[PDB]
């Protein structure tokens, strides 16, 4: 069952071409990839152990727990107060790792600690179950996430309206992956290379990816997550950085459709419109996010509430690298609190705390 | 995006019961409706977003 | 300062509760032998051609009840096991019980009755006891304390370089079962815990190559194989290479760990041992423990090396390289 | 049917529990002398010319610091206790403890601390150790066992008639002490616990009249005197007359004991022991006693009995004759 | 400091005294004493088997815990019930043992099960303290008790009223000790000689027992509770039998009075009235229990509230025999549940539950 | 009715502290006004009855 893609003999042959294809190559090739999903298969399977000196991959901003602006976490959490003074008691879900996300103001995990109702859970269902079993009482899901989760947020948004569900709301804080590497291509983050995110782009297929090749000519590789899928990547990318080759190559073919998943496309498109959104630690990047059209406004708890989030809330704790780990510039291991006063356990940063935070990934995996 | 892939044994409207190598959990097909049993999915939160060929 | 429930979870917060605290503040450690400053599975006590071994264990595991096993069967399993890889033969258990009021007597007695089934397996009598009842909503707590006798005593420290690794079965199968049993997370054929006593893995070794070569040995309980083998390596001063694809781990196990994002080498396993054994009797003990009902799925995972003293390095499935990083406790899927 | 926290104040409902689900449930209870059946302080191993006597006890006492010691000098002080009066000298220690989720790490060190202090004192040596933490609001629970060498083991049933009964010092100070500690009953001069490890005071008499003297002992912990007393009489099928003007009490126990409406008999001492010595030899032992810091209060109470076999016969103090009935469980006044 | 009241001499010598009389008495006589105490001071010393065979002590009704209407019990729940509805939380207090006294509908224990604020005190002023301590609540105590416990009411009911407290209120069920010797003595309950309680006898001293000497001709000894006291009554009444003196010795004149005591006297007076009462398993007893005047009604938490209480409410479980033992006509052990189903742990009956309650005394004791 | 008798070492109004053998506890005097220290009497719950002479 695509044992091939986790082959040692497969991998040994991959490692020996691009071993090969390095040693006659001038300067660095640095290739970055855009999901903590891959990170977490090269660290997991020691492939950095397997590069040559002159070969590089580096982490981007592929953690979409990370990047969630404090302002917007802050605002679920006056929103909770805002109700609880209200006489409206609300019941809010959201992901384990995002539950444990700091902000100058605290957690979700430090609000539940002061008698709320915050539940964990795993996807967006969850959460739809929860609010057909509390009719008593509003349920919402702060939602963060890339294109991969936002369709499930979609698909169960026009599940919603169908059945008139009314205690079924969501603050969306999701964001757009392609955005973001263009923003990290005007902005100097250094790398001849792209390996594409393989689900997000199962979602936007690889035709979502093209506009960038052709923009900056850049070469992407949409890859999947088993070992041989980033080595293979890895690979075809370092060829066509050779060959001055410019293009997109479907790796991941055999779960990615070119046109990509039109249902999720539309499904999203249906609620969710792009705008302009902010990203935690690394600025206001252009028309990168999405929130749900004017139409389905009952859909978003910010239209029940109208709360005031304090200004000039640090993205960061003083001492946090994270936000020079998420443009692929910093290694975990260049910050000094890495290991030390931050870990999984007790996290200072929010690329720590994230199961696709480089960081964790770093720390849970004993990177060499 | 843990993306697990599992063997679709059941489907039933939009829920299938996927088999993850001797573990199974209910799946929603929103995203996929074609989805027939012998199908292997890529699972994201509960939710099938695609099938592998 | 606050207690946490990582400083109890097994790993390296508790390792920190323990240096900064415990060990700290006790200044009488010893009794002739291995002692608390060892932080070993047990402690020793010269008497004789012979050495006591001593060690006690606590148990508070939730659900009381789970596939494949229960809180009694793994008080049992458990103190049996410690004083096993010590190189001791059990003798007597003493068994304190903290019930909360109300629990239902029936559970009581199911909990007994498996105690009592284990204990004969090894077998080993329940000779000393106690019991103490709180208001405090906490269901059960079963405290083992257990004696044995061994003559020639292993330690978390006899690591040789050279030496072989070898686990007496599939890893991951206690932790990673308890955990797809609160998710509510179904089967094909249910993912049972593999607690259970194994004193018999460990004679039979000893009695195919002698205990002269056992070097050491550790059941990788809280904090799993990784944990355990990180303990023998600083102990040992060795360093410690173990390939990926050795480690003995079931379908089930796997499918289960990775959607609930965690690794079986994190979790604590309650039927296994990890055993370092003379490179040259690798395979007799391999074949002795593959001899054995519990030991069937037995495999040598690796080897002690040279390098990286006091760690442990894991070679991936791919030929990559990582080391195997103790956890910080319990894991969180 | 649920379990009543009387099942675990060491009374009569608790010897029930004992009686109709543990012992009943558990087959295996002996390793080759005194076992699980015997219900003694402790269980023997006999061992060569020797023997090995074994032990544990859970605690929980609330508040875990209290006037005169803690949760800390109190399981160090139970154990090595329980070790003494099967004629054991304490070898070493296993500590259990398990912590609640957000204790105050000074109240671990502290506690740890006293243990320190307490262990040094015998002297004996914590040798091994386990620590949990749990959510459950529990604070602490302190579980030790402990292993002794004893040349000639004592049990509960080798009282013969004609033989003396002593106890080395006063009768009910820690229960009553830990009681008026609850409803804030002050003092002129506080009183304390007398929570304390005795193995010196056995020793001086053993050590003045020889081990073949001492008949019997226990330390008359939970259910008091009265319950230690009740379970000799039983196990050794023997009477037991008490003369009450010769129990020790001090005055504030009397005092707080009658406001409370509990009888000192019936309550918990924790540095204690009552000795069944043979009655040409009953001056020695006391004068021995009275001879150690913790024995200056020593007193013969009365004689071992033929008629009312298993019974505790009480001569009040105006000459009046009744039982000693041994409590239900824990006192509530 | 009192010590003869608890020498051995003296009681050895008293002993002697009481042995000699009965070895030439002819039939039987029998002592009977009112006061759960005396019991206590009896059965602890062992006093019993210190006594000649044709010497017998037995209990009466000396126990208000044991003898308080199950009626009235069941009534202050369905209070507690009836304002919890009506969302008046109440704090009602009550003696320890009370507390647990069973009735064919529950204890107070029962209910503080049901999430209720039942509060255990040690006297009535824990309850005054309560009341100050919590205006935003009613306080009530359940008040049950002889003369000696009534004065202590009356005397926090005077300082309740000067204060104006209004969540200050009891539930009474004081009851009077003569009226029960006297309706005992109508009713064929066999003695030859009382020995009148002590500390209810401090109250209303030696002339509050005289009205019954004069009216049946029965000789009565005022007595502390240091075992002397007892066995001096005990002797005392043996000899105004055999010499057919018929009059009041007040043994204990070092507490009581004979006026007894006057402000307690007034103090109870000008709360309490005389009514008839039922007891518990014993029947109604004429003008033997105290309820509040018309003009402290604001005082009685039955006058905020009205119940009806349901009617045949058997005063006993089956196979207790707790009204005999009252009436001195019964032993503990007679009883076939005593030591069995019914102990102080798991009592079935009033009479093993109450600290005065004659089978706690024997139970707890071991009578032989 | 456990009625245990203290020395008076405190009064002060209708308060007063009865030392009963080594343990101190404040009694009320409402029923007992000319109490003064010295004095030894009877507490029935807390509150003194009477004076022993
Ligand atoms: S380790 Fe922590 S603190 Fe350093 S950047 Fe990574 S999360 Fe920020
Ligand atoms: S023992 Fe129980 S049941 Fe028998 S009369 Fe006394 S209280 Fe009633
Ligand atoms: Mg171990
Ligand atoms: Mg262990
Ligand atoms: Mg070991
Ligand atoms: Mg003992
Ligand atoms: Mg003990
Ligand atoms: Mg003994």
């Amino acid at each position: 069952p695509f044992e091939a893609y986790r082959s040692r003999e497969v991998a040994m042959k991959l490692v020996e071409k691009i071993r090969e294809e390095a040693k006659t190559l001038d300067g660095e090739i640095r290739i970055m990839h855009v999901c903590g999903t891959h990170e977490d298969t090269v660290t997991r399977h020691g492939i950095r152990s397997l590069l040559p000196e002159n070969v590089k991959v580096v982490s981007g901003p592929g953690c979409p727990v990370c990047i969630t602006p404090v302002e917007d976490i802050v605002a679920m959490q006056l929103i909770m107060r805002k109700a609880r003074e209200e006489g409206e008691e609300i019941i809010l879900t959201t992901f384990g790792d995002m539950y444990k996300i700091p902000t100058p103001m605290g957690s979700f995990a430090d609000l539940k600690s002061e008698g709320f109702d915050v539940r964990i859970v795993y996807g967006i269902f969850d959460t739809y179950r929860i609010a057909k079993e509390n009719p008593d009482k509003t349920v919402v899901h702060f939602s963060p996430g890339f294109e991969t989760t936002t369709a499930p947020a979609a698909g169960m948004l026009n599940v919603a309206a169908q059945e008139e569900l009314e205690n079924f709301k969501i603050y969306s804080v999701h964001r757009l992956t392609p955005p973001a590497v263009e923003v990290l291509l005007k902005q100097g983050t250094v790398f001849q290379g792209l390996i594409a995110p393989g689900h997000v782009s199962t979602i936007i297929g690889v035709k979502g990816w093209e506009y960038l090749t052709e923009k900056y000519g850049i070469p992407q590789v949409v890859a999947g997550f088993e070992p041989n899928d980033v080595l293979m990547a890895i690979l075809m990318l370092i060829r066509m950085y050779k060959e001055g080759e410019a293009r997109i190559i479907n790796e991941y073919e055999r779960a990615v459709k070119y046109e990509g998943n039109v249902v999720a496309q539309k499904m999203i498109d249906k609620f969710f419109e792009v705008v302009d959104a902010k990203w935690r630690a690394l600025g206001v990047f252009p028309k990168s996010g999405l929130e749900l059209r004017k139409e389905w406004k009952d859909f978003e708890i910010r239209s029940f509430y109208k709360v005031e989030v304090p200004k000039n809330l640090p993205d960061l704790e003083k001492g946090c690298r994270c936000g020079a780990v998420l443009r692929g510039l910093a290694l975990p291991t260049d910050c000094p609190l890495f290991g030390k006063t931050c870990t999984p356990r007790h996290p200072v940063g929010p690329c720590m705390v994230s199961y696709e935070g480089t960081c964790q990934i770093f720390y849970k995996y004993g990177v060499l | 995006c843990l993306a697990v892939p599992g063997k679709v044994i059941e489907v039933n409207g939009p829920v299938a019961v996927v088999d993850f190598g001797g573990v199974k959990r209910e799946v929603r097909l929103d995203l996929m409706p074609d989805t027939k049993p012998g199908d292997w999915v890529i699972v994201h939160t509960g939710f099938a977003i695609e099938k592998l060929d | 300062e606050k207690i946490k429930l990582e400083h109890g979870a097994g790993g390296e917060i508790m390792e920190e509760l323990l240096r900064d605290v415990i060990l700290k503040t006790l200044t009488l450690k010893s009794a002739g032998g291995i002692g608390l400053d060892a932080l070993d599975d047990g402690a020793t006590i010269p008497f004789g051609d012979k050495h006591i071994v001593f060690t006690i264990d606590g148990h508070t595991v939730k659900p009381l009840f789970f596939p494949g096993g229960d809180i009694g069967r793994l008080a049992v399993s458990g103190t049996v096991n410690d004083l096993a890889v010590m190189g001791a033969e059990p003798i007597a258990l003493a068994n304190s019980m903290i019930i909360g009021e109300g629990l239902d007597m029936e559970v009581l007695k199911r909990v007994l009755k498996s105690m009592d089934e284990t204990a004969r397996e090894v077998p080993v009598p329940i000779v000393t006891g106690d019991t103490k009842v709180v208001e405090d909503k906490i269901e059960m707590f079963v405290i083992t304390a257990g004696i044995g006798i061994a003559e020639h005593p292993v330690s978390d420290a006899g690591a040789k370089v050279g030496d072989a690794v070898l686990v007496s079965g599939t890893i991951g199968d206690h932790g990673i079962a308890l955990m797809s049993h609160r998710e509510g997370i179904a089967f094909e054929t249910e993912l049972k815990s593999d607690v259970a006593p194994i004193w018999d893995v460990v004679k039979a070794v000893a009695e195919t190559i002698g205990w002269e070569n056992i070097h050491a040995m550790k059941d990788p309980t809280r904090a799993g194989l990784s944990n355990a083998l990180n303990e023998i390596a600083r102990k040992s001063n060795v360093g410690i290479l173990v390939r990926e694809a050795d480690i003995p781990i079931r379908p089930e196990v796997r499918a289960a760990s990775e959607m609930l994002g965690i690794s079986p080498y994190d979790v604590a396993n309650e039927g296994k041992v990890v055993m370092v054994v003379a490179r040259e009797y690798a395979e007799e003990a391999l074949e002795a423990m593959r001899k054995t009902e519990k030991g069937r799925n037995a495999a040598i995972i690796g080897e002690v090396i040279a390098d990286y003293r006091g760690k442990v390095l894991l070679e991936t499935g791919i030929g990559g390289k990582r080391f195997m990083e103790p956890p910080e406790g319990d894991p969180v899927p």
